[PDB]
């Protein structure tokens, strides 16, 4: 569409909120221009949730436990209050990790504490100490414990920073206390900042004084890969092919030695800036540890970021970086010469939390798509600001999309492809619009890197292709 | 590596030999993983029975709990009316849960809002924050009515969800002639059947507290059913189906299966069926309510025969062949209408669906868990069917619901090595099972986690899951079966014993060494 | 030994250590077993290329055949009608063998009779066993009418049918006005559906073929359906209910239905429902008729166009969303009434199911047999959910048959590594799986020893078993299932999808292994 038809798109959608809630959304949509280089000039992000228009942002307990915490393995994660949030975030994330659950690996098990009202009226102190006594006697293999505020703690002033410092000394265990509690800021992203600052206080200074590891020119750390499926071990053999040494994971697949281990690093790979850019910051600005983004999203995204790395370093790495690149050339080529036919041309439009909206773009346009319409749920003007240069002319651009304002842009747009969460997947099958789960991966992957490439096509081809969506007349309708 | 023709997902590509070499390298180097033969050891230490001591020694830890919050059971129910918009009060991380369950159990879109209220919101309150959500939420998506419910957030300040609607009225923000029920969902406290049952209740109270001068018991000729937190279709459907046979007019109060069910033919339709606001008006002129599970509708029993004057019968649920017959023959009683031919032969063929199938049902060793009168049912159909429970497990139920399991267990010779189980989580559930080894597990999907235990310990003590129950996540399409009634009994005991000829199938594959018992006919 | 707390079954008795030494001293001492590499090298040979050649390469063997004769299916359709009694005329053993098979199949019990012709009848024929046995017969289980069918035995030595039963008419043996439809069945032709065929159409030339002189088509305003050869319940349940659902009055002949599923109530009935004399007397009355499976019912078909002056339309099984939507509109075109809005949101609901599943059933690659119409059936199911059938097999089958299949794969992409066989057997399927290994098989219940075979060479070569077909031995109730129609659909749908769900389940529960797939939510 032209870029007077986005905008009049925008506006006839508008037309039905009040007039607080129609000024508020006007300033959340925009019509893409690589040309600008600050996103503040063309939308506004990073702001709270209009009442009940149906958004699809989380809270503080996600992004803190369902994001940070949780896919650490050889920890224990208290969901402090209610049961609900618990269950709810319990093995909902594919934050795939290798150990023995129920003995030393604990990501897919729900530890809570199970709040009730004799608990709100007089506290929460004694129980959780009581709660930590336990763990520590049913679970002996543990290398820490987290405690992840929900709600109800953060309103009643339950104080867990001197519960977790008295059990932590007297066991001799890292007992992280995180208020992580759902109503503090507007989405998951203050939840990702608590949980970077509870791993800096409590976690990261660990290893201050030791000097035993034994640190070489080539040690690298992969920064903010949660190991969807897979996706973090599939970069990784794409780092160590390379000559290089990762030495932490955060947090997919990761323990809490890497976490110690990381301020060893000579470099660190950092993938979602939105997660752990503060973290990444503040090792740069205490250890002097430079941080870099990298993108391992489709070949072309994955050979200019190992090209990147490889730039860091000494001619051996460069020249290895080569011979992986040389080496995993036919098999992406081959498959695309198999799956750009079937999909050249197609349309996409994309809503997605704080990264993948932009970082995908790049795999879609090497099978031959093209993005109409990108989004985000909580990133910040920074991630705005580089989405700019990603996305074409006359293409929307929406932060904090509702049910609605999405139903009938897609209405209005019609693409051949939507990826996004759960929460619109059943919405938009049934619209007739062939979907793909962006976070899930739709149960399969992983997506990143040369491995993940081959499977991202067949997940494309086979959803896009479908028989079924061509099946949603009656003969006689 | 990747080959183009035959591409691998996550299983089997992370077994290939150069991940499996990384993996090592990585673990070993930086892991600091404990040794293998000590986590041995810690495994069959968890198994034993020193750790099941231990673990039923548990005060303030919950591991692995079998239940949710309120206001997911609030939404549920409120989904079930026409035309209607589940409302939560309180945090939007709270309603994108919900949604995420309900959506990963139903497969099928969920409709449900929030006020998004925040730190300032909780400090000064959520009066803003009510006004701007109704009025945004209906002019949005213009439903016809909004229901209330709350988060612990706004349940631990006392919001005043009666004065917040009240005042939202009055100042214009939405019409005052708009139905708005509302209805307090303290997480806290109880579970999610039991904001099932406050939500109903409020709803109820709105619809029929002001205007019972004009009701007579008995005017419409009608019975009211309630059929409580329920996430299969085929319930909803049976009753109907029953009832409609039966030839007595019903009017089935939160009736969700139309939004759950919505078709796939190139359009969204948010609403779908759902009770009708006459039919509620209308409810305290029945001539009787019937609760479908009635241990977690206590409270909207209470405010039935506190004001509507029905004298509500005590049935159990229907579930099984002694429950389905006590629950026609208190409909055929209240309606006067005779039970027809049709159920008598539904009747006779699960009779000799159980005659077939008793000589592989008998004496086989069950645990299970779920909701309370699901659990109930589940163990009288068992016992009906010849089989022993040996562990019932029910995290959200009471002193009185165990001793009606109890008085149910004692009353037959199959109860004898069963015990109840309340207030325990699944990590209990494992101890059980590796202490006093069952046959099968009855429950939802978070069971194969203790399936896979079992398998880890060995083969000849692993337990495997049957899925009957919410939430069910690893399987597709199973929220559409049936539990209730004949037919859900038919259903039931298929799978039952279709589970154990599969069980004896795999344990008899093993040529020249187990395939003497691969019999063709079983 | 035996404990009695624990009494233990054959399975794992024989594998206690006592049982274990003895079968090893009777192996080693008098059995002169081959050495057991031997057997593993044969093994493995049978599991080659080249095995698979010399087993494509057979004429005059056949192993492991998956068909029957012709009385079977002849009394099938024969148990389809009022108070109708199966007469076999020729050994008893033959009506033992098809007792026997549908007790095990159906788990009811299934009413059949015979002459019991001995050596005798060979030197000189079954005149007084035809007179003697249909005396009996009406006298005993007073019969409205006797279908008689011949074995192999009274078609070689070249009995007379119809001079027998009219000079036992003629000599008081039974009433003249008791009818007796009679048809040939030789079992050295074609399969049981060509004996379901040839005994539909002697009946209904008995009712029809003299009386056609007051007969004019369209008087009656009703359709006529003839399901052919079925083993579902289901399949006759979800035809009446869509065709009364749709407004049509239709005349179903030949239905098994009721006296299948008879009630348990304390008594036993031998009949129950069925097809009535005036319903087939007033066939040809009616306005078309359609053949459920055209592809084993050519002789109804010539009879009923040549006949009864009905234009059957050309259509193919209802299975599937396509064909369901065909036989759809084709019944509201001879009808004239339009399709429901019911109908419609049934299909919507299927679709739905379809998009939901597509992830899972996208890429695999199956292996299936049985009669032709099933089997074409499901290789379209299977082509409109994304799989490829890979082995299609029919034993049954004739070229014809191939050429549609054939173009039915070439309209599709997903037929491309598709092969159809006719005239070979599950051996021929065995070398199949093994040297072109199917995801998933689906078949009745002698697929388990192709499953079994499969894991004997390895896990990872193991193709599993899903039962979909006739006969079903192993499982129990699986012929209340449906396979017409959406609700038929639906059902093979999650079967399918389930059945891959825990095969992925299966591959995925070995904890430090391959655990890090065994994800809770799919
Ligand atoms: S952490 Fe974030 S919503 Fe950076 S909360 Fe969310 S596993 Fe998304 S776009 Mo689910 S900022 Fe990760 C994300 Fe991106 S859970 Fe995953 S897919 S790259
Ligand atoms: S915004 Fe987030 S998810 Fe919400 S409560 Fe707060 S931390 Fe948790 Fe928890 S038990 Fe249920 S789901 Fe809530 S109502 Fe409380
Ligand atoms: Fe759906
Ligand atoms: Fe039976």
């Amino acid at each position: 569409m032209s870029r007077e038809e986005v905008e009049s798109l925008i506006q006839e959608v508008l037309e039905v909120y009040p007039e607080k809630a129609r000024k508020d959304r006007n300033k959340h949509l925009a019509v893409n221009d690589p040309a600008v280089t600050q996103s503040k000039k063309c939308i506004i992000s990073n702001k709270k949730s209009q009442p009940g228009l149906m958004t699809i942002r989380g809270c503080a307990y996600a992004g803190s436990k369902g994001v940070v915490w949780g896919p650490i393995k050889d920890m224990i994660h208290i969901s402090h209050g209610p049961v609900g949030c618990g269950q709810y975030s319990r093995a909902g994330r594919r934050n795939y990790y290798i150990g023995t659950t129920g003995v030393n690996a604990f990501v897919t098990m729900n530890f809570t504490s199970d709040f009730q009202e004799k608990d709100i009226v007089f506290g929460g102190d004694k129980k959780l100490a009581k709660l930590i006594d336990e763990v520590e006697t049913l679970f002996p293999l543990n290398k820490g414990i987290s405690v992840q505020s929900e709600c109800p703690i953060g309103l009643i002033g339950d104080d867990i920073e001197s519960v977790s410092k008295v059990k932590g000394a007297e066991l001799s265990k890292t007992i992280v206390p995180v208020r992580c509690e759902g109503f503090r800021g507007v989405s998951q992203s203050l939840g990702h900042h608590i949980a970077n600052d509870a791993v800096r206080d409590w976690v990261l200074g660990k290893r201050d004084e030791d000097t035993t590891f034994a640190s070489t020119p080539y040690d690298v750390a992969i920064i903010g890969d949660y190991n969807i499926g897979g996706d973090a071990w599939s970069s990784r053999i794409l780092l160590e092919e390379m000559g290089l040494r990762c030495v932490a994971q955060w947090s997919g697949d990761g323990s809490i030695s890497e976490i110690e281990l990381t301020p060893k690093v000579k470099l660190n790979l950092v993938h979602c800036y939105r997660s752990m850019n503060y973290i990444s910051r503040h090792m740069e600005e205490k250890y002097g540890i430079p941080w870099m983004e990298y993108n391992f999203f489709g070949p072309t995204k994955t050979i200019e970021s190992l090209r990147a790395i490889a730039a860091k370093f000494d001619e051996s790495i460069q020249k290895k970086c080569e011979e992986v690149i040389a080496k995993y050339k036919p098999e992406w080529e081959a498959v695309v010469a198999k799956y750009r036919p079937r999909l050249e041309g197609k349309r996409v439009m994309l809503y997605i939390g704080g990264l993948r909206p932009r970082h995908v773009i790049g795999a879609y346009e090497d099978l031959g798509m093209e993005v109409v319409g990108t989004g985000y749920e909580f990133a910040h003007n920074d991630d705005y600001d580089r989405t700019m240069k990603e996305m074409g002319d006359s293409t929307l651009l929406y932060d904090d999309v509702t049910g609605y304002e999405f139903e009938e842009f897609v209405k209005r747009i019609k693409p051949d492809l939507i990826g996004s969460g759960i929460k619109e997947k059943f919405i938009f099958q049934k619209m007739g619009i062939p979907f793909r789960e962006m976070h899930s991966w739709d149960y399969s992957g992983p997506y990143h890197g040369f491995d993940g490439f081959a499977i991202f096509a067949r997940d494309m081809d086979m959803t896009l292709n479908n028989p079924c969506w061509k099946k949603l007349q009656a003969p006689w309708e | 590596s990747q080959q183009v023709d035959k591409i691998k997902a996550s299983y089997p590509l992370f077994l290939d030999q150069d991940y499996k070499d990384m993996l090592a390298k990585k673990r070993d180097g930086f892991e600091e993983k404990y040794p293998q033969d000590k986590i041995d050891e810690v495994f069959q230490w968890t198994t034993t029975k020193e750790y099941q001591e231990l673990n039923f020694q548990r005060e303030a830890l919950t591991v692995n709990p079998a239940k949710a919050c309120q206001p997911l059971g609030a939404v549920l129910c409120a989904l079930g009316f026409e035309k209607t918009m589940p409302y939560v009060h309180g945090s939007q991380g709270c309603v994108a849960y919900f949604r995420s369950y309900f959506n990963r159990h139903f497969r099928e879109p969920v409709s449900c809002v929030s006020d998004s209220m925040t730190e300032d919101a909780a400090v000064f309150g959520g009066q803003q924050n009510m006004k701007d959500g109704l009025q945004n939420c209906k002019a949005t998506y213009k439903p016809d009515m909004i229901a209330v419910s709350t988060t612990c957030m706004a349940e631990v300040i006392g919001d005043d969800l009666n004065a917040f609607i009240n005042n939202s009225k009055k100042e214009g923000f939405i019409p005052d002639e708009f139905p708005v029920p509302f209805a307090h969902t303290p997480s806290f406290v109880g579970s999610h059947v039991t904001g099932w049952d406050n939500m109903f209740e409020g709803i109820a109270r709105y619809f029929t507290l002001k205007s019972m001068d004009d009701k007579v018991v008995g005017s419409n000729k009608k019975i009211n059913i309630v059929p409580g937190f329920e996430t299969y279709l085929g319930n909803f459907r049976v009753i109907k189906r029953m009832l409609s046979e039966m030839g007595v007019g019903y009017s089935l109060l939160s009736d969700p299966e139309e939004v759950l069910d919505t078709p796939a033919d190139g359009q969204f339709r948010m609403y779908a069926g759902g009770t009708t606001q006459e039919e509620m008006k209308d409810a305290p002129n029945a001539l009787n309510t019937v609760l479908l599970q009635p241990w977690h509708l206590e409270k909207t029993k209470k405010f039935v025969e506190g004001t509507w004057k029905h004298e509500v019968p005590k049935l159990n649920i229907p579930m099984g062949l002694d429950w389905t017959d006590e629950f026609l023959m208190k409909v055929s009683e209240i309606s006067g209408q005779p039970i027809p031919a049709s159920l008598t032969k539904e009747r006779g063929r699960l009779v000799d669906m159980m005659t077939d199938s008793h000589t592989w049902l008998h004496g086989k060793r069950f645990a299970l868990w779920g909701d309370p009168d699901f659990v109930m049912g589940l163990v009288k159909f068992l016992l009906e069917l010849g089989c022993e429970p040996v562990h019932i497990l029910c995290h959200n139920g009471n002193k009185r619901w165990k001793k009606a399991v109890d008085a149910i267990l004692a009353a037959s010779p199959y109860g004898k090595n069963a015990t109840v189980y309340i207030g325990k989580d699944l990590w209990h559930l494992r101890s059980l099972v590796f202490t006093d080894k069952p046959d099968f597990m009855i429950g939802n999907s978070y069971g194969k986690f203790i399936q896979r235990d079992t398998l880890h310990k060995g083969k000849e003590f692993e337990v495997p899951l049957i899925r009957i129950g919410f939430p069910i996540f690893d399987r597709h399409h199973l929220h559409r079966s049936t539990t209730l009634g004949y037919e859900g009994a038919m259903q039931i005991l298929t799978t039952l014993v279709n589970s154990i000829l599969e069980r004896l199938d795999e344990e008899t594959r093993g040529m020249q060494a187990t395939d003497y018992n691969h019999d063709l006919v079983r």
